[PDB]
DNA sequence: CTGGAGCATAAGATCCT
DNA sequence: GGATCTTATGCTCCAG
């Protein structure tokens, strides 16, 4: 783990760089790209310089590659700059130009990289495998002619049924009623099985065998009740357990219920007293038969047909949507991934890597800590060997939050065992001094923080440009962090989230009034500047828990938006307000259908008007008239035309604007209005254009087509954003109330501790269920060490008492299977006394709390 | 079968597709007696008067020897009345049946029971 | 296959062959054979004698005998061996030494716009100049000689004297020092050319100028207009022609810091103007908006005379077309659209296609009357635009979602289950057209009795459609050689399609277009048999190619993409899409070519192709110029670049010039400055008649704010009902449950049969298939047994009898069906609604006021139970007189009521312990709670908020409306908490 | 116009030493 | 001093 610099860095063999948050990624990457680019650092350098052609970047999202692609060339245009002028004030850029040999030659090369530029290698994964499947189509063996398709949804869902059609239709009656008790429809199976689905299809434990079906299953299992009850229907009538102070002699109602439960052999229930057969339910109230631990252990196994079905769902599925697709043409992201990662398991995998590696000798993935093992077997086979060819992981472990969208942690774990170069980095540049002291507390306060010493937490330095950072609020100044803990000793999660978000509403509201008059000051050095509500802003994990705070902060009268807002704009009240609209100006003559039409929000009109207008019979005549060329303007000449002029005559482009809050409502009608417009675009025909809109409206899509725009950036107040969304950003005043909070994981489906591969489990296994517990709470050790450093100046969680099992005031509180609980209470039951202790001991004038 | 019969007989454009496809849906693949007999039924339905003898059918052969293509099995096929109620198209009205067939009269059901209905509301 | 050479595509096919990999294979090998003939023949004089060119890469060991059998197959099939490479040579020979003019030739020949021409082809020229007269018009942006160099002894020939028309000669200046020094390179072409636009830029040119100084018969003049450095643009196209350099460096620091030796830029011009727009709406937005800007200030300009040019047509065109149409009368311009995707008959061309994935297509019922919905099919097939709406809510409740047939069915290994299908949906109309619902099933289908009239004949029609369906789908199934497949197209095209004025346009360029690919097929003599989705897609590619490059000077304005070899000037010329990674349009080769692999000087790609009509597009310019491209997108607010071209051209304006008022300041603040001067972006009449019919009452109180909009201003929102799904129900959610649990209900409270009415259902086709229906049949008799229990104990036989009261001056007319002595006993498989028990409350007291001594009951499912007890007739008509009143109050104003929320706030807040309201504020914070948790929904349930007639009122709930709405209810809703039992 | 969730519960309520 | 036992009540994601 040696600290890392540019200047000294091996460009040679593989690495990892484990670059933490607000580290500069995007400098060390340029940075070297200059350094490959120009040949330098001697010894450590690629033994020959490279052209920007043969320099593979490769990046995660679209927009840090378009974001990255402009800072890399204004780069390069200020280095060529500083080299034709020998001369610059950045010191990265001096000790550049005191490291290169010949001017003359550098800035031609610089000047063929900028010309050259335009078509440099820097892709996303799945862009860059389509391209070289493009070019070595004959090693790939795929065709010329495809394209970006990204509803698998529907054929997830049509070749669901079409397994439901053709493996479950002629069942009998007691088989369809075991299936339907344990999922009612192909719709459930779909939610049960989709995120299985998704990606690569994982490694199940204990695979069933292919020759077993469902009928010989559901005879084993009749076999082995009938045998258990025909044992049980022999045995009965003896006495031997103790009659206990607490073991009534009265019990023999259960042995009285379990000979009325002798029924028959085609049911499936059990009682509640055929589980005292325990001989540990004995020392509370002497086996002597073998019957009593017979029953115990046909009660300890669980029996379904669930795992034989959704093996044979997630075997046939796949392939049939595969074949699917390959007979329609499509093709899918990870789909083509896939072929890739088959082409190079092929025999012609060998020629696959001689040719990518002739091509480019090098590639420098950013963002490894999302990656998939499919990418890491394809990195490895192409690049893992045979020098003259380098390959440069860059990446950061600690923010590695889509293991629900796929990604996977031990991929990292597996490729760190795989490499030998580590290095990290020390200038966080965007965090206050005290709040990398802070941090350093909290992940130093216990040793393993991250339940793991193979991912260890390198203390870092704060830049000497930040550490005149100081906050002040109401006069005198602030500590770093500063907790805040409730009016309550053990409470539920209800008011709990409540009670913080009042507090919180309240010194936002105070924050905001003190900076308005002049009192709290955001202030560096001898700079100030006060707090405005755009400074400050509000972390939070799900939709409808930020609903709950917004709930609150709109009540308070602090103006609240969310900014990761999933919801579509198909279902507010203007699609269905298209929709009359459309309607009605289709058939002008249907005068109810008109009244109603006109009679909405649309128009801004009022009931005495409408009431008056309701007998006008010229007004309603000339109305008509309107309307009536407003059709003739919308089969003449289009979609947006008669938009136009209806807004334009009516001046509600102003009303709306006039009255608050019809900004938004505007802006979705423009949205709508634009979207309509390249849906009618193909849609030729009125009535289809019509069909498709009330189509579309009965079904909320969440694309990112209907994705509602932001609002306006004019206006200014309280952002509520995801904790994903607000990965690689920037806050000044961050609010985590409800990191607390945390949730018990159940499904069984969990990691290889040692070799690194995913197994899928069906049974009740203890070993996989508190492993998939263990990699829950890393996950959630993950997203909080996320949240605790994309603060800036100050950030204020809040420590609770949360309790989550029914005892409210037991002692032991239940804080313990939280990231906090865990870092705080080092893994034990503690209480209210005990948190305060355990703030207090860490609390030294710069992390505090209040009431 | 004769389902080039009844093609051409659409293409001669004397008759109804209503009436084709009510005849194939009510005669199905059985005997072609039935099939013929629910045609000319389906036909004479289609001009919209409510019934319809069984003099009419065996004494039109419109245009096709319909006793010659309709006599299929043992015995003979004149007695009109028995080869409909063999088949499951044609009933005297206890069932849910297409074609009802008492008093030497078929026609649809739905004339059949609105028949009965206005002359047990005028007896 | 299997020569040992073609290892690699064998591997390829044999993996799967549909002929599809095959025909890619077929035109890529097609295209790279047709280049490399045009450009590179040598190669092909080398393959036909069986050898390679060394210095080339792989793949040429299959590429060249893949071409001797080709020549040797098609001279073996009696075709003609002539052909562009074999000739040319031969022509050069027989040219070179003949007679003056051989005849037929013309006598002269002209060349105009023409920039990139052949080697092969201008080798041609240079032979065939020896006898005519050849004009040669080539537009190179400088006047000097600024290509490359090959070798001293080619420097030397390099002093060709060139000419003017009349006067005397010119050429490069500093003859001697420029071919000495570094400027002609030893190795390289000329760096020393100064301006870095054409350094960059002129890849093609360079070559192009290269080799048309290389002809040693030439005769080289000019005719080069001097341009005047007054504005921008002309001091670009200055520094452009003289090939000079203005761009300041900093050599030390008295040059970086003294900024006075660019020239100074007029502060207000209006020729180069730089744009960032956030949406391509908002773009052509500001685009209109300049354009009406600059032809108001300039009288001397029409509309004519100015072009504007896309990058991708398709995906700006709508948002052309859309504001250049909405643009108004007295703002208005007119516009033509050139070069975008030539779209003429767009639904009867969707229908053809459709048409011709018949044989594996699923039938979903929604596609099949989309393609129904072409006029050319409804005219053929006689079904009129009022029977559209017939038919979509026949196919919508009789249910047909899947295939037509059970052979269909069964051919895609399913379970052939006799429902659900197109026969089945045609058995089930024609069966419903005979009978009545009431008789039941005849062959397990139950008959649809809402087609009974004279409208009958539409789905006869339909029936006819589908017959013809059924039958040309499979007869389009079987693969059949070229011969089988000549008349099938006229057979298709005559028997689906009705040739009216309409449609003789697209049925001619049907026609002519299969006619042409079964002529290539006939020509080039194919004898196996080709499945049709080769035919289809081939059709598709040789359809979709076709563009129009027709209307170009109507005198609109003009709008199409930079397209090659086309630069001609004009006054105003506006860019767009200049965005990163659209522009230039990179396009990489096909992986497999040789000319990547190995390059030479007459190379044309299209990233050069695009840099070249980029920079004669700014040479084009004459008096204004237009940049525009996205560089914010709204969704992410994220920063996104300009385009490689246009970052280079502003960073020569901004290290070119300065502003005038910071005169000497630094280079740095001077192009900081010129980048950011460059870049910018109610009360209510109503009176109470006396004569009032109860479902008047009964209609006004079950939702309050609905009645007032429904029949005081006649105002419904009847939307349209939800579209026809895609799969059979195998569950059954929403309002589907509701008519079929309530008919069950009513057939156990007569205690009649249900099995009986198990089979109806089963033959109607709503229950799911198998047990599974069966299983669901069950838990709703075991649900609906319970309940019928409990109504059966408690019913007794009673009759209806009119109701006919007098309350607050107002006659009460309607009546009460179905009551027993001891009270009303009433029914409904619901949860205990507020306005359900209010129903009965309406019902409760007519009948209590007109005598009637007795209490009345209400069951439900999940053993909820509403219960009132009788009063006297003068309470009854209290309670009563006050419910009147709140019909004239709701009818002239929309009264605040909830009728579950606040139900649930008073549910709370009423106690029946004291029979009174409480008023404690620890209950009022439960109260206000539970109304939000009532008001809006769950996760899965819906709340009473998301309610299109309460949308209308209001959007958000204030404190004040909070308690207004509270008490108006608490009025209201205070009879049912105090007398439930 | 109409229709809407399951599951783990502990306090209390009686049955029985 | 032990139970069963039926209710009120709690609590059920994230992104292309």
């Amino acid at each position: 783990a040696e600290t890392l610099d540019p200047l000294r860095l091996p460009l040679q063999g593989e690495r990892l760089i484990e670059a933490s948050a607000g580290t500069g990624k995007t400098f060390t990457i340029a940075a070297l790209y200059l350094r490959l680019l120009l040949g330098l650092g001697g010894s450590a350098a690629f033994p020959r310089p490279l052209t920007v052609e043969e320099l593979l970047v490769v990046t995660f999202t679209e927009a840090a590659t378009a974001e990255l692609r402009g800072r890399i060339r204004s780069n390069i245009h200020e280095l060529r700059i500083a080299c034709l002028r020998e001369t610059t004030d950045n010191p990265l850029y001096e000790r550049l130009l005191e490291e290169i040999d010949d001017k003359a030659q550098a800035a031609q090369w610089l000047l063929l990289a900028e010309r050259q530029m335009d078509e440099a290698a820097v892709f996303t994964i799945h862009g860059f495998c389509q391209r070289m499947l493009n070019l070595n189509a004959f090693e790939s063996g795929m065709l010329f002619e495809q394209q970006l398709i990204e509803d698998e949804s529907l054929l997830r869902y049509q070749a669901c049924a079409d397994f439901w059609r053709r493996h479950c239709y002629p069942l009998p009656r007691e088989i369809a009623q075991v299936v339907f008790e344990t999922w009612k429809g192909p719709q459930a199976l779909l939610r049960d099985i989709n995120r299985y689905l998704q990606g690569e299809a994982p490694v199940i434990k204990a695979p069933p065998p292919d020759d077993e079906t469902l009928a010989s299953r559901h005879a084993q299992i009749v076999a082995r009740i009938d045998t258990v009850k025909q044992q049980w229907r022999d045995a009965v009538g003896e006495l031997d357990a103790l009659i206990e102070s607490s073991g009534i002699d009265r019990r023999k109602f259960n042995r009285s219920n379990q000979a009325k439960w002798i029924d028959k052999i085609s049911a499936w229930a059990e009682e509640e007293t055929n589980s005292y057969q325990l001989p540990e339910s004995l020392e509370k109230f002497t086996p002597r038969h073998p019957l009593f631990e017979a029953i115990d252990q046909l009660l300890a196994e669980p029996l379904s047909i669930r795992d034989l079905v959704i093996t044979r769902a997630l075997a046939e599925i796949r392939e049939t949507v595969a074949r699917e697709k390959r007979r329609r043409g499509e093709l899918g992201f990870d789909d083509m991934l896939s072929r890739l990662d088959s082409a190079l398991r092929s025999e012609s995998g060998e020629v696959l890597a001689a040719a990518i590696r002739t091509r480019f000798p090098v590639a420098m993935i950013d963002e490894f800590q999302d990656t998939d093992p499919q990418q890491y077997r394809i990195f490895r086979r192409i690049w893992h060997h045979q020098p003259e060819t380098a390959l440069l992981l860059i990446g950061d472990p600690k923010q590695a939050i889509y293991a629900f969208r796929g990604a996977d942690i031990f991929t990292y774990m597996k490729a760190r065992s795989e490499v030998h170069a580590h290095y990290t980095l020390d200038t966080n540049w965007r965090s206050a001094p005290g709040m990398v002291n802070s941090v350093n507390k909290l992940f130093s306060q216990t040793d393993d923080a991250f339940m793991f010493r193979e991912i260890p937490f390198i203390p870092v330095k704060s830049a000497g440009k930040n550490q005149a950072l100081r906050f002040v609020f109401k006069g005198e100044t602030q500590p770093a962090m500063k907790m805040w803990l409730m009016e309550g000793e053990s409470c539920g999660v209800g008011d709990y989230q409540s009670t913080m978000a009042q507090v919180c509403a309240a010194q936002i509201r105070d924050w905001l009034q003190a900076g308005q008059r002049g009192e709290a000051l955001l202030m560096n050095g001898d700079d100030a500047r006060p707090v405005r509500a755009s400074d400050i802003s509000v972390l939070v994990r799900s939709r409808q828990e930020a609903a709950q705070v917004r709930d609150a902060l709109t009540l308070l009268e602090i103006p609240s938006v969310y900014l990761s807002n999933r919801d579509s704009v198909f279902e507010t009240l203007e699609a269905q307000e298209m929709l009359w609209l459309l309607q009605a100006v289709m058939t002008p003559e249907r005068e109810n259908t008109l009244r109603s039409a006109l009679a909405t929000s649309m128009m801004g009109l009022n009931a005495l008007d409408i009431e008056t207008l309701n007998n006008d019979e010229h007004a309603w005549d000339v109305v008509v008239e309107e309307f009536d060329g407003y059709r003739q303007i919308w089969r003449k000449r289009g979609v947006m035309p008669m938009l136009r002029a209806l807004m334009s005559a009516r001046n509600i482009a102003e009303n709306l604007l006039a009255t608050a809050g019809g900004e938004r409502r505007l802006t979705d009608i423009l949205h709508i209005s634009e979207l309509l417009q390249e849906a009618g675009t193909q849609l030729e025909s009125e009535h289809a254009l019509v069909r498709w809109l009330s189509q579309h409206i009965l079904e909320p899509d969440s694309n990112a087509s209907s994705q509602q725009m932001r609002l306006e950036s004019d206006k200014h107040l309280v952002q509520i954003v995801t904790i994903h969304k607000s990965k690689g950003l920037e806050y000044p005043l961050v609010w985590l109330p409800f990191i607390t909070n945390f949730r018990v994981q159940e499904q069984a489906f969990y990691h290889d501790r040692h070799s690194f591969e995913a197994v899928l489990d069906l049974n009740a296994a203890p070993e996989s269920v508190d492993l998939a517990e263990a990699e829950r709470l890393a996950e959630d050790l993950r997203l909080l060490y996320v949240a605790l450093t994309r603060s800036v100046w100050h950030c204020s969680l809040g420590v609770a008492p949360l309790v989550r099992r029914r005892g409210d005031k037991k002692g032991d509180t239940d804080v313990h299977q939280s990231a906090l609980g865990r870092l705080l209470q080092k893994g034990e039951p503690q209480d209210a006394a005990g948190l305060r202790t355990c703030i207090e001991a860490l609390c030294d004038d710069d992390i505090a709390w209040q009431t | 079968k004769l389902q080039k019969q009844l093609l051409e007989a659409v293409e001669h454009k004397q008759l109804r597709p209503l009436d084709v496809q009510f005849a194939l849906t009510v005669a199905g693949d059985e005997h072609p007696a039935v099939t013929l007999a629910a045609a000319l039924l389906s036909h004479d339905a289609g001009e919209g008067h409510v019934c319809l003898p069984l003099s009419r059918l065996e004494n039109n052969e419109a245009s096709h020897p319909l006793l010659a293509t309709c006599v299929s099995e043992i015995g003979e096929l004149q007695n009109w009345e028995e080869c409909l109620l063999a088949s499951q198209a044609v009933s005297r009205g206890d069932e849910p049946t297409p074609m009802i067939l008492c008093g030497d009269r078929l026609y649809l059901n739905r004339m059949w029971c609105n028949e009965r209905t206005v002359a047990r509301f005028f007896n | 296959l299997e020569r040992e050479d073609f290892t690699l595509l064998r591997h390829y096919l044999t993996d799967d062959s549909d002929k599809r990999k095959l025909f890619q294979l077929s035109s890529k090998a097609a295209d790279l054979f047709d280049q490399y003939l045009v450009y590179r023949p040598d190669w092909l004089a080398q393959w036909e004698t069986g050898h390679l060119v060394e210095g080339l890469g792989e793949a040429q060991a299959w590429q060249a005998p893949l071409w001797k059998a080709l020549v040797e197959y098609t001279h073996q099939l009696g075709q003609p061996r002539w052909h562009r490479a074999n000739l040319y040579q031969r022509f050069i020979e027989t040219l070179e030494s003949a007679t003056t003019c051989p005849p037929g030739l013309p006598s002269r020949v002209f060349i105009c716009g023409i920039s990139a021409l052949p080697p092969v082809y201008l080798q041609a020229l240079q032979a065939l100049g020896k006898h005519i007269e050849i004009h040669l018009l080539f537009t190179n942006p400088c006047r000097y000689y600024w290509g490359d160099i090959k070798d001293p002894a080619y420097l030397a020939k390099l002093l060709t004297r060139q000419r003017r028309h009349s006067f005397e000669d010119r050429e490069l200046p500093l003859f001697r020092d420029s071919e000495n020094a570094g400027q002609l390179f030893n190795s390289d072409g000329e760096q020393d050319v100064g301006n870095p636009l054409l350094a960059s830029w002129g890849k093609l040119g360079r070559d192009y100028i290269y080799l048309l100084s290389d002809l040693e018969s030439s005769q080289e003049l000019d005719a080069f207009v001097d341009v005047t450095p007054d504005n921008l643009l002309h001091n670009i196209q200055s520094d452009i022609l003289e090939l000079e350099n203005r761009a300041v460096a900093g050599v030390n620091i008295e040059e970086f810091s003294r900024s006075d030796n660019k020239r100074p830029l007029d502060p207000l011009d209006s020729s180069i103007t730089f744009h960032v727009c956030h949406s391509p709406q908002r773009e052509v937005e500001v685009l209109h908006d300049r354009l009406l800007a600059m032809l108001e200030e300039d009288p001397t300009l029409t509309p004519r005379d100015i072009i504007v040019m896309v990058a991708d047509i398709d995906s700006y065109s709508p948002f052309i077309q859309a504001v250049f149409g909405s643009a108004p009368a007295d703002r208005y311009l007119p516009y033509a659209i050139s070069d975008r995707r030539a779209r003429q008959s767009h639904p009867v061309l969707e229908a053809f296609i459709s048409l011709l994935s018949l044989p594996d297509s699923r039938f979903v019922s929604e596609d099949v009357l989309a393609l129904l919905d072409v006029p050319v099919l409804a005219a053929r097939f006689d079904i009129t635009e009022e029977g559209l709406r017939y038919l979509r809510q026949w196919v919508n409740e009789s249910g047909i979602r899947w295939g037509i047939d059970d052979d269909n069915v069964r051919e895609l290994e399913l379970p052939a289950t006799g429902q659900h299908t197109w026969r089945f949906g045609l058995t089930r109309m024609l069966l419903g057209y005979a009978m009545e619902s009431a008789q039941g099933e005849w062959q397990s289908v139950l008959p649809y009795d809402e087609s009974s009239g004279l409208i009958a004949e539409l789905v006869g029609h339909l029936a006819s459609l589908l017959m013809q369906l059924n039958i040309w789908r499979r007869g389009l199934a079987q693969e059949r050689p070229l011969e089988e497949w000549l008349p099938v197209c006229r057979d298709m095209l005559n028997a689906f399609f009705l040739p009216d004025a309409e449609t003789e346009a697209a049925m001619t360029l049907i026609e002519q277009q299969w006619q042409a690919i079964i002529a290539e097929g006939l020509g080039a003599q194919y004898g196996d048999a080709v499945p049709l989705s080769l035919l289809r897609d081939e059709l598709a590619q040789r359809l979709d190619q076709e563009r129009i490059s027709q209307r170009f000077l109507a005198g609109p304005v003009n709008i199409c993409t930079l397209m090659p070899m086309r630069s001609i000037p004009f006054k105003v010329v506006c860019l767009l899409g200049m965005n990163d990674g659209v522009y230039p349009r990179q396009l990489a080769p096909l992986g497999f070519d040789l000319m990547s692999q190995k390059p030479k000087r007459g190379d044309r790609s299209r990233r050069d192709d695009d840099r070249y009509l980029f920079l004669e597009a700014l040479i084009s310019a004459q008096q204004k110029l237009y940049i525009s491209y996205i560089g914010r997108s709204i969704q992410d607010n994220s920063e996104r670049f300009p385009s490689v071209l246009v970052q280079e051209l502003i960073d020569y304006i901004g290290q070119s010039h300065y502003l005038p008022g910071d005169e000497a300041l630094n280079c740095d603040e001077s192009e900081a400055r010129v980048k950011a001067h460059l870049t910018c972006l109610q009360p209510l009449p109503f009176t109470l008649p006396e004569t009032v019919p109860l479902e008047t009452l009964q209609r006004f109180w079950a939702h309050p704010v609905r009645a007032f909009f429904q029949m005081r201003l006649q105002v419904n929102f009847r939307t349209e009902d939800s579209e026809i799904p895609d799969t059979e129900p195998f569950i059954l959610e929403g309002l589907s449950r509701y008519q079929i649990n309530q008919q069950l209900l009513n057939a156990l409270v007569e205690q009649d049969d249900a099995e009986r009415l198990f089979r109806r259902f089963r033959a109607a086709g709503d229950l799911p298939y198998g047990a599974f229906g069966e299983i669901f049949w069950e838990t709703q008799c075991q649900e609906m047994q319970q309940l019928a229990d409990r109504v059966i104990a408690c019913r007794q036989p009673g009759q209806s009898m009119e109701i006919d009261l007098a309350c607050n001056g107002v006659q009460i007319t309607g009546w009460l069906p179905q009551v027993q002595p001891d009270g009303l006993l009433r029914w409904r498989p619901s949860l205990l609604s507020v306005a359900q028990g209010m129903q009965l409350w309406l019902e409760h007291l007519v009948y209590c006021a007109s005598g009637g001594n007795g209490e009345s009951r209400l069951f439900l499912r999940k053993d909820g139970e509403w219960r009132f007890p009788p009063l006297a007739a003068e309470q009854a008509l209290h309670y009563l007189s006050q419910l009147i009143e709140g019909y004239r109050e709701g009818m002239s104003a929309p009264l605040l009521v909830l009728p579950e929320s606040g139900g649930a706030w008073l549910k709370t807040c009423y106690d029946a312990q004291n029979d009174a309201m409480l008023d404690d504020d620890s209950t009022l914070q439960k109260a206000r709670t539970k109304f939000l948790q009532a008001y809006e929904g769950n996760m899965m349930v819906r709340g009473e908020g998301d309610d299109i007639w309460y949308q209308r009122l209001w959007r958000q709930l204030t404190p004040e409306t909070m308690e207004a709405i509270v008490e108006q209810s608490q009025r209201f809703l205070l009879p049912l908490f105090r007398f439930n039992q």
